[PDB]
């Protein structure tokens, strides 16, 4: 089979969604922060032993722009929720985020899953256990990433096509 | 202007000369801010815009540019330290050839600014309007080509020289 999956992946300035989606992509990191304002990605994976093409909208963070923001959550399919263990503000802008998804959307079951990135540098402020238990809240997976060392790149996006397939079920 | 001074960019493009761009900074209005930019235009504190890049072009938007410390979109410095207060708002983002403080936020101006090649109001009340293109609307019109829908530049577009005219 071949399928195709619109993911989108969000969140505040600097907490990985590029570097995050580059290691996906371009099997590499790289320690310099390049901001971004949009780029678009295509490749081919096999997941649950499904082809399927994902199509990646690395966004920016900035926080105006709902009209375009708004556009870009229409078409996604499902969310990447990206905050930083060491950035506590991040964590707590997750909410924002999940609430503008469900409102573009006009629904409240949207695929997401909540990536809590850089879990390899020893500044963390934000738990394991608080953000696991906000994504019970949401019936979202949580997914613990480093773009640096690779842990849960694979995992993350990887889940959250399994989320966008469980959606489509219903 | 008997008021305002004058500054000018020579702007390349993959070290090629594009044109001469003149900016007033209204030094009337917007005193600090303007003073910022044109010490760094003459590079007079030691420091400043000369060879530093325009990073992200957008076509129909703005040209931005003035990172000279890590020369990657990054970076910045004001004559003022670090960073420094949001002056005031008094002029308005309200049309091609306006001068403005890129920034990251409230009260972080350094060096980085933007050129508009549009109306850009959305920006009115967040960002420091304090300049606008004198002479050469046309070499940032030509600066604007070389730019792409996310601000990468096609070439690299730098300011090779830079001063106070008169
Ligand atoms: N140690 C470490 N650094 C990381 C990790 N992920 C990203 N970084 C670093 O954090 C900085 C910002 O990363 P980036 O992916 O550009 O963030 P972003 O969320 O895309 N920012 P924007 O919203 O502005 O586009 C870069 O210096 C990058 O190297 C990680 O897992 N570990
Ligand atoms: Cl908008
Ligand atoms: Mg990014």
């Amino acid at each position: 089979s071949m399928t195709e999956y619109k993911l989108v992946v969000v969140g505040a300035n600097g907490v990985g969604k590029s570097a995050l989606t580059i290691q996906l992509i371009q099997n590499h990191f790289v320690d310099e922060y390049d901001p971004t304002i949009e780029d678009s990605y295509r490749k081919q994976v096999v997941i649950d032993g499904e082809t399927c093409l994902l199509d990646i909208l690395d966004t920016a963070g900035q926080e105006e722009y709902s009209a375009m923001r708004d556009q870009y959550m229409r078409t996604g399919e499902g969310f990447l929720c990206v905050f930083a263990i060491n950035n506590t503000k991040s964590f707590e802008d997750i909410h924002h985020y999940r609430e503008q998804i469900k409102r573009v959307k006009d629904s409240e079951d949207v695929p997401m899953v909540l990536v809590g990135n850089k879990c390899d540098l020893p500044s963390r402020t934000v738990d394991t256990k608080q953000a696991q238990d906000l994504a019970r809240s949401y019936g979202i997976p949580f997914i613990e990433t480093s773009a640096k060392t690779r842990q849960g790149v694979d995992d993350a996006f990887y889940t959250l096509v399994r989320e966008i397939r469980k959606h489509k079920e219903k | 202007s008997m008021v305002n001074p004058t500054v000018f960019f020579d702007i390349a493009v993959d070290g090629e000369p594009l044109g001469r761009v003149s900016f007033e900074l209204f030094a009337d209005k917007v005193p600090k801010t303007a003073e910022n930019f044109r010490a760094l235009s003459t590079g007079e504190k030691g420091f400043g815009y000369k060879g530093s890049c325009f990073h992200r072009i957008i076509p129909g938007f703005m040209c931005q540019g003035g990172d000279f410390t890590r020369h990657n979109g990054t970076g910045g410095k004001s004559i003022y330290g670090e960073k420094f207060e949001d002056e005031n708002f008094i002029l308005k983002h309200t049309g091609p050839g306006i001068l403005s403080m890129a920034n990251a936020g409230p009260n972080t101006n350094g060096s980085q600014f933007f050129i508009c090649t549009a109306k850009t109001e959305w920006l009115d009340g967040k960002h420091v309007v304090f300049g606008k293109v004198k002479e050469g609307m046309n070499i940032v019109e030509a600066m604007e080509r070389f730019g792409s829908r996310n601000g990468k530049t096609s070439k690299k577009i730098t300011i090779a020289d830079c001063g106070q005219l008169e």
